[PDB]
């Protein structure tokens, strides 16, 4: 075998520190505080954390480490019954980077939008400005704030799409940007680990610059405290609320991103002896720590706004998209070297995204090299390939209606797909591999078993949480709007069948591959349940 | 509560086979990683081999690899060792000992099992009674002794007056010298206890059926 | 083979006095792999010290570990006759597993002489060809003795067998025994046997004696 190993354990954690830390650090954690009980949400988040999340976290990387492997290979050295989960995970990061880098773009083109003296989403007198145009965000639907627009009308043109179906023109300018993020993530990401390992020192560093120069630029504004109660100011009647607990669970698991391949792609590059589980701990506190911080960058500046711009706590705090690209940029307009404020957070946007889509098509090429050889061959080749298909089919999302394209694939083609993955990779390595395999595994490696509570995690408490997670999902189901616009029913069943077609894998690999070896029923089960190191 | 025996032992031809087995006690047995560390009569202690909690992970030392086949029955709770192609540098007392967690080390150890490994053929002791020179000097306290000469393998066992005479005993350890076994001890009791009182020394070498006992008297 | 060697070999100390004893690896290892046991006489070895210096459940408290990387060392805070043992370092790093050489602890002591005992060979090993004479030497202090067989006033120095006992756990001394062996008939060719005991604690030696006649 005589595996590529990181130029350095620090190259390791920066690549996963780096893919662990993203926007759903800033963006979504701190309205959950907010939202949901301000700094009484830390005591569900944290539980959750520690039962469901952490677990799930510790137990990819260890699988990455102990099979050597990338996501297919593993899977299928580990139950081969179950060699599908690899591919539909495969299936779900190639689907991932079809949209999830826009946001990487649209990042890119407000930096070079902010080359300028007087940044543009300040005033309502533009040409791209309607009459119903608002200095700030307000709380009524058909009156915008000026940032609002500017994004809605001159860097989206979202008021030129009827629809789903109304894609329209093709902004070249926004063509260019994405190009320039595929130019970006190829050029660290087509010699491998080497690089890969050593680019991340820039990505995955660089937001913790940005958020100290806007952490104290942020506390140091008229009105920040005011935020910081909001952000945190307890109310601990949330913690009764059962949405609450499934608000925190569910941040908890998507935030550490696991069920992607990509730890298991990362951590497979190891040495054999190291100690995954002091990475795991470390990496992931890392991660909530990034966000603990990030609530104050964000909340300080959002108290701010509420103090001197005189604005509804409400109508600013915000989650997603919305939060980076309108109402923080607005209020970066009105204070004094706001065009320096800006270039430092679009780049930390764009910092943040690049390191986790690094371990997401990582996933895919590590998996994909471990089982097709003449393509770990020929790597700067083959990924020189996979962003030509993404740079293609990606003209999608440069096209007026690009963000009608977008939101529709962020809420089908990868979040229950996700989840179901999981589950079936939680029971596989439980039920099937057995905790007892799995913890004298690791005892090999680290020279000591998981405790009593890492497997009790494994086995029980871990199938609950992806099904309390998925329950709530479910349950608070609606048909897919955005705005005004509600999308056509077909559009619905198009992400469905984008849901499906990774997580189809599963049977239709498990049904395949059953009925292609010999034997008799429960002679067959024993030859795809006994795993590639057992039978050496 | 944890308790580890090891069974087995004895001496074999150089070049013959011999299997030892550690019964596990007084805990999950399953859920543990064993290991055997064997000590030769020089006192060297010298790991062996160790196997998972679940044998799927089994190390050897250089020294035994080939040779030596370490397993698991975690059913009856025992843990073996196949030894094949016997030198002589394998005679030594094996230790069977639970070492899961590596940070921890070795948290309980068996008692031994004894393995010999030579050419030579067993033989019986003659033992002697040892009584002090003819017509001495009392001084309130005689030695008596008692030779136990030439036999092979180890072990055997000494006591006096079958065993109600601990006090005033040194017996010394066997010294090998040309494939046998010499053996002595001595009691000293006080000049009023003997010959009254008469002093018996009780050899026992179970390898050859041996259970002797010998009167010290005067000449 | 990370090879561990420790100093020093055997060492005696006064109870209530205070013990360092060394362990260096040939390689570097963790910390966290480092262990000590102690092996009384005649038992299984004991886990003491394990992870540098945390004590195993039971050990007391006056027993402590510390070093790092390549030099480590056990150290006892006040030494008790309880103590004494061999003591084996333990490095759990990498394969093979290796113990160190052992540091041997035994009780400092006031000297004390041996009290010489002499024995002519019984009529039973004489009847065959055989005639062993055993010379006692019990109870003394420190734990080197010398002998030497006189065989009618020219000392004898081949065909003999020597027995040290461990050191003794009452009066903390030693006893060895001497044995020469003859054949019947050069036995029977000399009238009178000696054994001569040189001990630290006198300049002549103890000697005792005997005549095959009485
Ligand atoms: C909001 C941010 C800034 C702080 C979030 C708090 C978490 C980082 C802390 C709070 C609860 C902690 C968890 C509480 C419990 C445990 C169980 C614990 O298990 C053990 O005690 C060791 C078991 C063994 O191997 O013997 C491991 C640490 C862990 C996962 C902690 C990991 C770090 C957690 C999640
Ligand atoms: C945002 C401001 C206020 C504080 C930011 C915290 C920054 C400075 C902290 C948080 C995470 C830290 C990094 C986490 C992990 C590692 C890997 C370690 O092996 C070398 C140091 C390094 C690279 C740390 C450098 C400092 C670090 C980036
Ligand atoms: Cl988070
Ligand atoms: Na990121
Ligand atoms: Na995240």
């Amino acid at each position: 075998d005589e595996r590529e190993t990181w130029s350095g354990k620090v190259d390791f954690l920066l690549s996963v520190i780096g893919y662990a830390v993203g926007l759903a650090n800033v963006w979504r954690f701190p309205y959950l505080c907010y939202k949901n009980g301000g700094g009484a949400f830390l005591v569900p988040y944290g539980i959750m954390l520690a039962v469901g999340g952490i677990p799930l976290f510790y137990m990819e990387l260890a699988l990455g480490q102990h099979n050597r492997k990338g996501a297919i290979t593993c899977w299928g050295r580990l139950v081969p019954l179950f060699k599908g989960i690899g591919y539909a995970v495969v299936l779900i990061s190639f689907y991932l980077n079809f949209y999830y880098n826009v946001i990487i773009a649209w990042s890119l083109r407000f930096f070079f939008a902010s080359f300028t003296n007087s940044l543009p989403w300040t005033s309502c007198n533009n040409i791209w400005n309607t009459p119903n145009c608002r200095p700030f965000e307000g709380h009524v639907e058909g009156f915008q704030s000026a940032a609002s627009e500017y994004f809605n009308r001159y860097i989206l043109e979202l008021n030129r799409s009827e629809g789903i179906h109304d894609l329209g023109a093709i902004k070249w300018d926004m063509a260019l940007c994405l190009l320039i993020v595929y130019l970006i993530c190829y050029f660290s990401l087509w010699k491998g680990i080497s690089t890969s390992g050593k680019v991340v020192w820039f990505t995955a560093l660089f937001p913790y610059a940005a958020l100290l120069i806007l952490l104290i630029r942020g506390l140091t504004l008229p009105g920040s405290f005011l935020g910081i109660q909001y952000y945190l100011t307890p109310n601990f009647s949330a913690i009764y609320k059962a949405e609450v607990w499934a608000d925190a669970a569910t941040q908890v698991f998507f935030s550490l991103g696991p069920g992607l391949g990509s730890l298991l792609a990362y951590a497979s590059y190891n040495k054999y002896h190291n100690n995954v589980y002091k990475d795991a701990l470390l990496t992931s506190f890392i991660n909530s720590a990034t966000s603990f911080i990030a609530g104050f960058v964000i909340f300080s500046v959002l108290g701010y706004m509420a103090h001197t711009l005189g604005v509804r706590i409400e109508d600013v705090a915000t989650s997603g998209p919305g939060l980076v690209f309108v109402v923080y940029p607005a209020a970066i307009a009105t204070m004094p070297a706001s065009t320096f404020w800006a270039l430092i957070f679009f780049m930390m946007l764009a910092t943040l995204g690049l390191d986790s889509q690094f371990g997401t098509v990582e996933a895919i090429i590590t998996a994909l090299s471990d089982e097709f050889p003449k393509i770990k061959r020929n790597r700067e080749l083959f990924v020189a390939g996979l962003f030509s298909l993404y740079f293609v089919v990606g003209l999608a999302s440069c096209t007026q209606g690009g963000f009608y394209f977008f939101h529709l694939l962020d809420r089908y083609a990868a979040g229950y797909s996700i989840l179901v993955a999981v589950f079936f990779e939680a029971i596989a390595v439980s039920w099937i591999y057995g905790t007892n395999r799995f913890s004298e595994d690791i005892r090999d490696m680290i020279g000591f078993p998981p405790g009593r509570y890492w497997q009790v995690c494994w086995r029980f408490v871990a199938p609950i949480f992806l099904l309390f997670i998925t329950v709530y999902l479910l349950i608070g189901y609606e048909p897919l709007t955005y705005a005004d616009y509600v999308y056509p029913s077909w559009a619905n069943a198009l992400g469905w069948c984008i849901a499906g077609s990774s997580v189809v894998m599963i049977p239709a690999v498990a049904i395949f591959k059953l009925l292609s070896t010999p034997g008799s029923l429960r002679q067959r089960f024993t030859i795809l349940t006994t795993p590639w190191r057992d039978q050496q | 509560e944890v308790q580890l025996v090891e069974s087995g032992g004895g001496l074999v031809k150089p070049g013959g086979s011999l299997k030892l087995s550690c019964a596990a006690s007084g805990f999950t047995f399953s859920s543990y990683a064993m290991s055997w560390v064997r000590q030769s009569p020089e006192k060297r202690l010298e790991w062996v081999a160790e196997i998972s909690s679940g044998g799927r992970y089994i190390y050897y030392s250089d020294t035994v690899t080939g040779r030596f086949t370490i397993s698991r029955d975690n059913a009856r709770n025992i843990l073996h060792l196949e030894m094949s192609s016997l030198r002589s540098e394998d005679t030594a007392m094996y230790y069977c000992a639970r070492g899961e967690v590596r940070q921890r080390g070795f948290d309980y150890w068996g008692q031994g099992t004894t393995l010999t490994v030579s050419s030579a053929k067993t033989t019986a002791p003659s033992v002697y009674p040892l009584a002090p020179v003819c017509g001495d000097t009392t001084g309130s306290s005689v030695t008596l002794g008692c030779l136990v000469k030439g036999y092979f393998p180890e072990p055997v066992t000494l006591t006096w007056n079958s065993g109600s005479l601990s006090s005033g005993v040194h017996t010394f350890p066997a010294v090998l010298q040309s494939d046998l076994y010499t053996l002595s001890s001595s009691v000293t009791v006080t000049s009023s206890t003997w010959p009254s009182q008469s002093i018996t020394c009780n050899v026992a070498h179970p390898a050859s059926s041996t259970k002797v006992d010998k009167k010290i008297e005067p000449r | 083979e990370n090879v561990l060697t420790q100093s020093p070999a055997i060492m005696s100390t006064s109870p209530g006095e205070k013990v360092t004893m060394t362990c260096r690896a040939s390689s570097s290892v963790g910390s966290s792999y480092l262990h000590w046991y102690q092996q009384k006489s005649g038992a299984s070895p004991k886990l003491w010290i394990y992870s540098t210096s945390n004590l195993a459940s039971g050990v007391p408290a006056r027993f402590s570990g510390s070093g790092s990387g390549t030099s480590y060392s056990l150290t006892i805070s006040s030494v008790e006759a309880e103590d004494a043992a061999t003591y084996y370092c333990q490095q759990f790093s990498g394969y093979p597993l290796t113990f160190g050489s052992g540091t041997k602890l035994e009780m400092k002591r006031a000297d004390a002489a041996p009290t010489v005992s002499i024995f002519p060979p019984s009529s039973e090993q004489l009847t065959s060809g055989g005639a062993s004479v055993v010379c006692f030497l019990n109870n003394f202090y420190p734990k080197d003795i010398n002998v030497k067989w006189k065989i009618d006033g020219s000392e004898r120095q081949n065909g003999v067998l020597n027995s040290w006992t461990d050191q003794d756990s009452k009066d903390s001394t030693y006893s060895m025994s001497s044995t020469l062996t003859l054949t019947k008939d050069e036995y029977e060719r000399h009238n009178s046997y000696t054994c001569e005991a040189t001990h630290k604690t006198s300049t002549s030696p103890i000697v005792k004696s005997f005549n095959r006649n009485e």
